[PDB]
């Protein structure tokens, strides 16, 4: 809507100037130049409203990084305490040192090249 | 020199008085047509951009409203 | 093949499959905390037996 | 030795302990409100 | 149903936006028109009618 007021700001101005060019007629003079206050004020209410949107917007982005930096603060303790308690699953004779070591002595030929 | 902010409109308007004010051709009708034709340009360049303003202003008080909670959660465990 | 064919012994016990569980549970709690991606519908969970 | 000092270490920065958690949970909406 | 914008924003971590979500809905037709009704969960195929 902004060209439209901008190109309706415009086009009272050529009016203008025809207008005064013509002859002069105080009504349609005036009136001409009513109106375009009247465009100029719908222009400037628009566009405080645009500004006013984006620094509101620039707060909206300072204020999401704020909420992800928190979320990342949370992310960080429950990490640690996570690795702290190192989570594992549940585990799935004693010998004579004779018998082993004939077994073994046996075994070494057998599994030996 | 481009920002579409409301000083550039304040230049506008006192363009258009001083037209007024000095009214065959105008040296300072052509300065104003200038200026019409820079703020012309900086709407063309303008790009729609737009979520709502009113959610906009709702969603700065929830998203505070985490924040708040947050900082308050936190500042629990820490105790 | 081996492995793939290795069959565990038949006793388990059930006080370990208890613990199996709970630090199975557990475990998905370390993943679904710090699980990338949660659809906001399923934003509440959950942790369950 | 080393992991179990750890452990009682953390589980004492962050002790906090407690049942029936609901009333905790909104005795802390209404601090926060607060 | 599209993402809003502002959902979108809002949408992060947990709460996530990013999952593909539509919903089921009914627009009836009209000689030369087309109308979208709101759907109740709970609507009989009879009380719609």
């Amino acid at each position: 809507e902004y060209q439209r007021a901008i190109d309706s700001i415009e086009e009272c101005l050529n009016k203008q100037l025809r207008l005064s060019s013509e002859k002069v007629d105080q009504y349609v003079l005036i009136e001409n130049w009513t109106s375009l206050v009247g465009h100029l004020k719908t222009l400037h209410s628009l566009i405080s409203n645009y500004t006013n949107g984006r620094e509101l917007q620039n707060e909206i982005s300072s204020l999401l990084k704020q909420d992800k930096e928190l979320d990342l603060q949370i992310q960080d303790c429950m990490r640690e305490m996570t690795s702290i308690y190192d989570t594992h699953l549940p585990k799935t004779q004693k010998v004579n040192a004779e018998t082993l070591l004939d077994y073994g002595r046996k075994l070494s030929k057998f599994s030996s090249a | 020199a481009e920002l579409l902010s409301q000083q550039d409109f304040s230049i506008l308007q006192s363009r258009l008085l001083e037209f007024l004010a000095s009214q065959t051709a105008s040296k300072e009708l052509t300065l104003l047509r200038q200026g019409i034709r820079q703020l012309k340009e900086k709407v063309s360049k303008m790009e729609p951009e737009e979520m709502t303003v009113k959610e906009k202003k709702s969603i700065i008080e929830i998203l505070k409203a985490r924040i708040a909670l947050k900082k308050a959660f936190l500042k629990m465990a820490l105790s | 093949t081996s492995k793939l064919y290795m069959l565990s012994e038949s006793p388990l016990s059930t006080k370990q499959i208890l613990q199996t569980l709970h630090a199975l549970n557990m475990l998905i709690r370390i993943r679904l905390s710090l699980y990338e991606i949660i659809p906001t519908p399923f934003q509440h969970f959950t942790i369950a037996n | 030795r080393t992991h179990n000092r750890q452990m009682t270490e953390t589980l004492e920065k962050y002790k906090s302990l407690d049942f029936n958690m609901e009333k905790e949970g909104d005795v802390i909406q209404q601090l926060k409100s607060s | 149903q599209p993402i809003s914008a502002f959902e979108r924003t809002l949408s992060s971590k947990r709460s996530s936006c990013e999952y593909d979500h539509f919903l089921l809905l009914v627009e009836w037709h009209h000689d030369g028109i087309v109308e979208h009704v709101p759907l109740d969960d709970h609507m009989d195929a009879q009380h719609l009618l």
